[PDB]
Protein backbone atom coordinates (compact mmCIF):
# COMPACT_ATOMS: atom_id res chain seq x y z
CA UNK A 1 0.00 0.00 0.00
CA UNK A 2 2.99 2.28 0.68
CA UNK A 3 4.63 1.44 -2.66
CA UNK A 4 1.67 2.92 -4.55
CA UNK A 5 1.25 5.61 -1.87
CA UNK A 6 -2.25 4.32 -1.14
CA UNK A 7 -3.63 5.77 2.14
CA UNK A 8 -2.83 3.52 5.09
CA UNK A 9 -6.08 4.12 6.98
CA UNK A 10 -8.98 1.86 6.01
CA UNK A 11 -11.68 3.15 3.68
CA UNK A 12 -15.33 2.00 3.74
CA UNK A 13 -17.18 1.05 0.57
CA UNK A 14 -19.52 4.04 0.33
CA UNK A 15 -21.04 6.18 -2.43
CA UNK A 16 -21.51 9.57 -0.79
CA UNK A 17 -23.58 10.91 -3.73
CA UNK A 18 -26.09 8.23 -2.74
CA UNK A 19 -25.70 8.95 0.98
CA UNK A 20 -26.22 12.69 0.46
CA UNK A 21 -29.36 11.92 -1.53
CA UNK A 22 -30.56 9.15 0.80
CA UNK A 23 -30.67 11.21 4.01
CA UNK A 24 -32.88 14.16 4.97
CA UNK A 25 -30.76 16.63 6.97
CA UNK A 26 -27.17 17.18 5.90
CA UNK A 27 -25.49 17.43 9.31
CA UNK A 28 -25.48 13.68 10.17
CA UNK A 29 -24.15 12.54 6.79
CA UNK A 30 -21.90 15.61 6.57
CA UNK A 31 -20.29 14.59 9.86
CA UNK A 32 -19.85 11.04 8.55
CA UNK A 33 -17.57 12.30 5.77
CA UNK A 34 -15.28 14.04 8.27
CA UNK A 35 -14.79 10.94 10.42
CA UNK A 36 -13.95 8.53 7.60
CA UNK A 37 -11.73 11.05 5.80
CA UNK A 38 -9.88 11.72 9.06
CA UNK A 39 -9.60 7.96 9.60
CA UNK A 40 -8.24 7.40 6.09
CA UNK A 41 -5.54 10.07 6.56
CA UNK A 42 -3.77 8.29 9.43
CA UNK A 43 -1.59 5.20 9.80
CA UNK A 44 -2.82 2.78 12.48
CA UNK A 45 0.50 1.13 13.28
CA UNK A 46 2.79 1.00 16.30
CA UNK A 47 6.48 0.54 17.10
CA UNK A 48 6.56 -3.18 17.87
CA UNK A 49 10.18 -3.01 19.04
CA UNK A 50 9.17 -1.10 22.18
CA UNK A 51 6.04 -3.23 22.57
CA UNK A 52 8.07 -6.44 22.41
CA UNK A 53 10.67 -4.92 24.74
CA UNK B 1 26.51 -66.36 58.93
CA UNK B 2 23.40 -68.36 57.94
CA UNK B 3 20.03 -67.09 59.16
CA UNK B 4 20.08 -63.32 58.69
CA UNK B 5 21.68 -63.66 55.22
CA UNK B 6 18.97 -66.09 54.14
CA UNK B 7 16.19 -63.79 55.29
CA UNK B 8 17.79 -60.77 53.62
CA UNK B 9 17.99 -62.81 50.42
CA UNK B 10 14.31 -63.68 50.79
CA UNK B 11 13.49 -60.00 51.30
CA UNK B 12 15.35 -58.69 48.26
CA UNK B 13 12.76 -59.38 45.50
CA UNK B 14 9.73 -57.81 47.18
CA UNK B 15 11.69 -54.70 48.14
CA UNK B 16 13.03 -54.37 44.60
CA UNK B 17 9.54 -54.65 43.14
CA UNK B 18 8.07 -52.13 45.58
CA UNK B 19 10.86 -49.64 44.92
CA UNK B 20 10.37 -49.99 41.16
CA UNK B 21 6.66 -49.30 41.64
CA UNK B 22 7.50 -46.29 43.81
CA UNK B 23 9.79 -44.88 41.12
CA UNK B 24 7.10 -45.37 38.49
CA UNK B 25 4.66 -43.60 40.81
CA UNK B 26 7.04 -40.66 41.11
CA UNK B 27 7.38 -40.45 37.33
CA UNK B 28 3.60 -40.65 36.89
CA UNK B 29 3.07 -37.84 39.39
CA UNK B 30 5.70 -35.76 37.59
CA UNK B 31 3.88 -36.23 34.29
CA UNK B 32 0.42 -35.59 35.75
CA UNK B 33 1.40 -32.13 37.05
CA UNK B 34 2.30 -30.84 33.57
CA UNK B 35 -0.31 -28.52 32.06
CA UNK B 36 0.06 -26.12 29.14
CA UNK B 37 -0.73 -22.61 30.37
CA UNK B 38 -2.74 -20.38 28.03
CA UNK B 39 -2.60 -16.69 28.92
CA UNK B 40 -5.10 -14.07 27.77
CA UNK B 41 -3.80 -10.69 26.60
CA UNK B 42 -5.71 -7.47 25.99
CA UNK B 43 -7.15 -7.47 22.49
CA UNK B 44 -5.52 -4.79 20.36
CA UNK B 45 -8.92 -3.83 18.93
CA UNK B 46 -9.68 -1.90 22.12
CA UNK B 47 -6.28 -0.20 21.81
CA UNK B 48 -7.14 0.82 18.25
CA UNK B 49 -10.53 2.10 19.40
CA UNK B 50 -8.86 4.15 22.14
CA UNK B 51 -6.42 5.52 19.56
CA UNK B 52 -9.42 6.66 17.51
CA UNK B 53 -10.87 8.41 20.56
CA UNK B 54 -7.55 10.23 20.98
CA UNK B 55 -7.70 11.11 17.28
CA UNK B 56 -11.13 12.60 18.10
CA UNK B 57 -12.58 10.88 15.01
Amino acid sequence: REEEGLPGGPVPRINWPQEYSSFIDREPVVAKRIRYDTLASTTLERDEKQIES
Amino acid sequence: DIMVPSFVYNKLPVIHFLQEKRAEQKLRRVLDETYTEWTEELDQAHVTDAITRSLNI
